[PDB]
């Protein structure tokens, strides 16, 4: 199907909370590209906010391009760039394990990834393995981040005001990798997207996070099991056996203030130190480029 | 009964 001027659709290659995502081909350039199609009659329409948002987050290393926005026969269309597996998807492909590098080599993009999402005035509430994606051919060593459904300004554009502290908020994101302070009610602020990051890289570390897997009889039962388990596992015991700068970068994320802007740059100089005290070479070998 | 997915989807909206 033609859509635009210059897009052709192929088949699904994605579904998140809203729309599905196709390969299509830029016809004009020869060049793949991902499309997100969603239904004009949808009772909830999203994808032209998040088509906004992402034209806000456009010059930023790891943002996909939108390529174009509009509206074609049923559907609201956003054309991005093609990105490649999910840091989740490559996690499965390396065997549920990924070497110290790799993890690393992870973390120093991702906490600038989020940090330029700060810098234009938003959080992103969804921080998980499933929201990065590594870059395909010449950004097959770029790990972008993506899904910006849950994301919202924490500051005025203009003035910088912070958003006001509130209580009492449901769940926003996802329970395994949801900060303590948004599973206590708390109005999440760029503090919880840098813990979420840290539990996402343990998670990397461990194979799995000691609160997977709660048995309970509903979903708000559910996050209040992983809520207690979270609440009641020290960060020495949660990062024991893996370097401590795991534990440093977490009880620092713990330690802000609502309001705080994070020191990103001490807190990626934290890995990188290890990085370099490991004898890694920043060289974007990642576990899943020795695939063969 | 709660499907093993429910912490792993992702919940809420913009708000
Ligand atoms: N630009 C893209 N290139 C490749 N796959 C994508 C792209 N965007 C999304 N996907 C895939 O489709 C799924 C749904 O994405 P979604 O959460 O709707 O994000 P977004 O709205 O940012 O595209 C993702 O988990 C991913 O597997
Ligand atoms: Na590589």
């Amino acid at each position: 199907l033609r859509v635009g001027n210059r897009y052709r659709l192929g088949r699904k290659i994605g579904s998140g909370s809203f729309g599905d995502i196709y390969l299509g081909t830029d016809i004009a350039a020869g060049e793949e590209v991902a499309i997100k199609l969603e239904c004009v009659k949808t009772k909830h329409p999203q994808l032209h906010i998040e088509s906004k948002i992402y034209k806000m987050m456009q010059g930023g290393v790891g943002i996909p391009t939108i390529r174009w926005c509009g509206a074609e026969g049923d559907y609201n269309v956003m054309v991005m760039e093609l990105l490649g597996p999910s840091l989740e998807d490559l996690f499965n492909f390396c065997s549920r394990k990924f070497s110290l590098k790799t993890v690393l080599l992870l973390a120093d993009q991702m906490i600038s990834r989020i940090e330029y999402i700060h810098s234009k005035n938003f959080i992103h509430r969804d921080v998980k393995p499933d929201n990065f994606l590594m870059g395909l051919g010449k950004k097959g060593n770029l790990v972008y981040i993506i899904d910006f459904g849950l994301a919202k300004k924490y500051r005025d554009a203009r003035t910088h005001q912070h958003i006001p502290y509130r209580e009492n908020k449901n769940l926003t994101g996802t329970a395994r990798y949801a900060s303590i302070n948004t599973h206590l009610g708390i109005e999440q602020s760029r503090r919880d997207d840098l813990e979420s990051l840290g539990y996402v890289l343990m998670y990397f570390n461990l194979g799995s996070l000691p609160w997977q897997g709660l048995k309970a009889a509903t979903k708000r039962q559910k996050y209040e099991r992983i809520s207690e388990k979270k609440m009641s596992t020290p960060i020495e015991v949660l990062c024991k056996g893996y370097p401590s700068e795991f534990a440093t970068y977490l009880n620092f994320c713990r330690s802000l203030r609502f309001d705080d802007k994070p020191d990103y740059s001490y807190l990626r100089q934290l890995f990188r130190n290890l990085f370099h005290r490991q004898g890694f070479s920043y060289d974007y070998v990642f576990d899943w480029n020795m695939l063969k | 009964y709660t499907p093993s997915s429910a912490s792993t989807v992702s919940v809420g909206s913009s708000e």
